C-alpha cells in the first residue's frame, strides 16, 4: 500500500543549492508518528543516512551535514523535502527517501526502514 | 558516533553453499540492528530486523542473531537470486550509521 | 581530613546537596526545546492520561507503566454488528443507550433506550475498566543504573530482572485486556438475552 | 404490533482482541495504551534539566575546561547526558 | 456415532437416520479453541540464554 | 528475607528493594485479581445453577 | 463517626499522680486491632509522643518517661488512661488521646495518627 | 531514638503564594513520614500520611513527596485559613518523634 516516489532538478550546479522532493502516499505523513528520513548513495560508496523529521517539525541532521543541511515538511501535500546548501561534486548521489517504523522491545522502540521510495539521481557539475 | 565494521567485504559461493556476513559494533547497541539487502539498481529491501526477525516478504533461508556488539547474518542454501550488497545498520542512536557493505556473488 | 605526601589532587570546592528531592540521568543526544512536561523520556515528552505507554523503558516523571506491546485495548462496548433485533444485529437507530426497545405501535414506532438495563451494565462497564487500570501501581523512579566492565554477572542479573518484569507485566497487561474483552462481550450479549 | 428487544450498532471502525476471536469491530473502547510522543526534550514540572550535552558526569563535577558553562550549577529536573559523552 | 464434528444432529427420518455434524456450529467453535490455544501459546516468550 | 547492604552498596541495595517490591506487586496484584475475578465468577456460577 | 473525649482533675500538686481518662466512642476499643496513643503539648513547645496501648494489654512507652509513665486500658468502658507519678511544673501540658491507622506498604505497616480528642490541660502548681 | 530535623522555623507568605517546608530525620525512614497541621486551639489534623497521601478531606492545595531521610510539604495557593504550624512525624520505629513545628503566617 505505502510508496514514496520522488522528484528533483537533477543537476545542481557546483556551489547551488539541491532540493529535493518526496512524496508520501497511502501513509498520511502527520497522523502516523513515524520518522520520515533521507539516505544517499555516492558512487562507489554504500549507504550514508542524512537525516530524518518527525511527523511535527523536529528534525535530526548527520552531523558531518550541520553546515549545510535542511529538511523539512508539508503537511497538506504528504511531502518531504531535503535542502543542501554549498553542494560540490562529493554531493552526487542517489538520494533516497525512506519510513521509519519499530519494534517495541526490552530496550525501547526498535527502528527500522521499511518501505524505500525508488530514489533519484543527482548530479553536480559545471 | 557509533560506528560499524562490516565483514567479509565479499563473498563468493556456489548455489547451495551457506555463507555468513557479520558486523561489529564500536559500541553496544543492544539488539537494534538491521540488514538490508540491495539489489542494483533498486533502493535497499529489509530483511532482518532488531537483529532477528525477518520482515514479511523475506524467505526462510534468511535468518540471523547477536548480542551486544556482534551479530551475523546467515544465508543457507543460496539461489542465483540472492546477489546483492549486503548492509549492517545501527538504529541504536539518533545520527544513524551504517557498515560499509558486503558483496556476494552467486555460483 | 587530607594529608598528602605527594600524587594529591585536592578539590577546591566541594558540592553541597542543597536539595534532595528525585530526579536521574537520561541518555539521550537531543537539545532542550521550549516545552514542558509531567513525564520525559529519551525519545521524548509524553502527555498522558492512560496506564500504560510503548515509549521506553527508562522515564523520568510521573508516567503510565510501559509495556512491550502494539497495542492495548479495552471493549468497552458491544459488537459493533451493522425491525430485527439482537439475533440479526444492533437498531442503528438508538443513540440513548446500548439496550433499548423498538415500541412499534399504532401511534408510531420510534427506538428508545432501555436506562435501567443499560445504567446497570454502564456502572458494570465502567468499574471494570477502573478495576483494570487502578490496579496499576507506578511512581516516579530513576530505573536506569550503570555498571563498570568487571560487573557483567551483575549488570546481566539486573536486566534479567527487569526483562523479566517487563514480560510478567506485558503478559498480564495482555492477557488481561484479551481475558475482559472475551467477557465484555459476552457480558452484553448475556444482558441483551 | 410487535417490541424488539436489541441493542445498538454504529459506523465505529475500531476493533478489539479476545482470547479466542480476533480483529473485532466494536462501538466503543478505551484504548488504554499510549502510542506517541512530542519528540522534545522539556521542562519537567517547569524545571530545566542540566543539559550536559557532550559533557560527562566526570567532567561537570570535576571541572573539565570545555564544560565552563555547568559552573554556574542551576536547579535540576533531571540530568540530561549524550551516551558516550566526550567532555 | 460422529467424528466430522464436534456439536450435531441425530436427524431421524423415514428415509433412515444417522448423525452428521453441524458444520457451521464446529467450525466457528474450532477456530474458537484454536485461537485459544495460539493466544495461550504465543504469548509465552523464551531466547536462547546462559 | 531481610538483607543489609554497605553504603557503598546503594545500587544493589535498590537492585534488591526492587525486585521485592517488584515481587509484592506482582503478588498484590496476582491476589488481588484472583480474588475479583473468581469473585465475579462465584456470583455467576450460584446464579447460573439456581437457573 | 469515630470521637474521643477527655477528662482529669485539672490541677495537679507538685510529686503527685497525674491521672487522665479518654473515652473512645464510634470505635471498640478492643476489636479494630489499633493502637492507642497519648501525645502531650508543653507551652511553648511542640508535641511530645508519651506512648500507647494495642488493643490488648501490650504497651509500649516514651523512654524519657520510664521511671514515671504508666498506661492501660478497660475495655468493658472503651477507656485509655495515663498515669504519671512524681508530677512536676515540666508536666504542665495540654494531653491528647489519638487513634493509630495503617496503610499496608511496601516496608509494613505504614502508621498514621487521623483521631485526635479535644484533649485537656493539666496545671501542675502548688 | 531517631530524631527530626524540620526548616524553616517559621514561614511568613502573601494569599496565593506557594511555600514549602521540608522534614531531614537522623536515619532512614522508609516512607513512613506524616505531616500534621495544628491550628490555634485545636488537637493536630493530618493531612499527609505515608510521605505523600493525603488524608481524606484535606484540600488539594496540599502535597508533599520524599524518600529516605528526605522530605518535603508544599502548600500552593495559600489561603487566609491556611494558618497553623505544620509537624513532622517519624512512624517508622516505637518511640515515635515529631520535629520542632514550622510557623506558617499568611498575607
Ligand atoms: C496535555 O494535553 C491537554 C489537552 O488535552 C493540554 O491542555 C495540556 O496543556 C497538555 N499538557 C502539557 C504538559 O503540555
Ligand atoms: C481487520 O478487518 C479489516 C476489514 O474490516 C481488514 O481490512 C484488516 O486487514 C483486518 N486486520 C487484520 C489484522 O487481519
Amino acid at each position: 500500500q505505502v510508496q514514496l516516489r520522488e522528484s528533483g532538478p537533477g543537476l545542481v550546479k557546483p556551489s547551488q543549492t539541491l532540493s529535493l522532493t518526496c512524496t508520501v502516499s497511502g501513509d498520511s505523513i502527520s497522523n502516523g508518528g513515524l520518522y520520515w528520513n533521507w539516505i544517499r548513495q555516492r558512487p562507489g560508496r554504500g549507504l550514508e543516512w542524512i537525516g530524518y523529521i518527525y511527523y511535527n517539525g523536529v528534525t535530526t541532521y548527520n552531523p558531518s551535514l550541520r553546515s549545510r543541511i535542511a529538511i523539512s515538511l508539508e503537511t497538506a501535500k504528504n511531502q518531504l523535502s531535503l535542502r543542501l546548501s554549498s553542494v560540490s561534486a562529493a554531493d552526487t548521489a542517489i538520494y533516497y527517501c525512506a519510513r521509519e517504523g519499530w519494534v517495541p522491545d526490552y530496550g525501547g522502540r526498535n527502528y527500522y526502514l521499511d518501505f524505500w521510495g525508488q530514489g533519484t539521481l543527482v548530479t553536480v557539475s559545471s | 558516533d557509533i560506528q560499524m565494521t562490516q565483514s567479509p567485504s565479499s563473498l563468493s559461493a556456489s548455489v547451495g553453499d551457506r555463507v555468513t556476513i557479520t558486523c561489529r559494533a564500536s559500541h553496544n547497541i543492544q539488539n537494534f540492528l538491521n540488514w538490508y539487502q540491495q539489489k542494483p539498481g533498486k533502493a535497499p529491501k529489509l530483511l532482518i530486523y532488531a537483529a532477528s526477525t525477518l520482515q514479511s516478504g523475506v524467505p526462510s533461508r534468511f535468518s540471523g542473531s547477536g548480542s551486544r556488539t556482534d551479530f551475523t547474518l546467515t544465508i543457507s542454501s543460496l539461489q542465483p537470486e540472492d546477489f546483492a550488497a549486503y548492509y549492517c545498520q545501527q538504529s541504536y542512536g539518533l545520527p544513524r550509521t551504517f557498515g560499509q557493505g558486503t558483496r556476494l556473488e552467486i555460483k | 581530613n587530607f594529608e598528602s605526601t605527594g600524587n594529591l589532587i585536592a578539590p577546591e570546592y566541594g558540592f553541597k546537596i542543597s536539595k534532595r528531592g528525585s530526579s536521574g540521568i537520561m541518555k539521550t543526544e537531543g537539545t532542550l526545546e521550549n516545552c514542558e512536561t509531567k513525564c520525559q523520556t529519551p525519545l521524548g515528552a509524553i502527555n498522558t492520561t492512560l496506564p500504560f505507554h510503548n515509549v521506553h523503558p527508562l522515564t523520568i516523571g510521573e508516567c503510565p507503566k510501559y509495556v512491550k506491546s502494539e497495542k492495548l485495548v479495552l471493549a468497552t462496548g458491544l459488537r459493533n454488528v451493522p425491525i430485527a433485533g439482537f439475533i440479526e444485529g444492533g437498531w442503528q437507530g438508538m443513540v440513548d443507550g446500548w439496550y433499548g426497545y423498538h415500541h412499534s405501535n399504532d401511534q408510531g414506532s420510534g427506538y428508545a433506550a432501555d436506562k435501567e438495563s443499560t445504567q446497570k451494565a454502564f456502572d458494570g462497564i465502567t468499574n471494570k475498566v477502573n478495576s483494570v487500570i487502578e490496579k496499576m501501581n507506578t511512581q516516579f523512579e530513576a530505573v536506569g543504573k550503570e555498571f563498570s566492565n568487571l560487573e557483567r554477572r551483575l549488570e546481566n542479573l539486573n536486566k534479567k530482572m527487569e526483562d523479566g518484569f517487563l514480560d510478567v507485566w506485558t503478559y498480564n497487561a495482555e492477557l488481561l485486556v484479551l481475558m475482559e474483552n472475551e467477557r465484555t462481550l459476552d457480558f452484553h450479549d448475556s444482558n441483551v438475552k | 404490533d410487535q417490541i424488539c428487544i436489541g441493542y445498538h450498532a454504529n459506523n465505529s471502525t475500531e476493533k478489539v482482541d479476545t482470547i479466542l476471536e480476533r480483529n473485532v469491530t466494536v462501538t466503543h473502547a478505551k484504548d488504554i495504551l499510549e502510542k506517541t510522543h512530542n519528540g522534545k526534550l522539556c521542562k519537567l514540572n517547569g524545571i530545566p534539566p542540566l543539559e550536559l550535552g557532550d559533557c560527562s558526569i566526570a567532567g561537570w563535577l570535576l571541572g573539565n575546561p570545555e564544560c565552563d558553562r555547568l559552573l554556574s550549577v542551576p536547579e535540576w529536573s533531571y540530568i540530561m547526558e549524550k551516551e558516550n559523552p566526550r567532555d
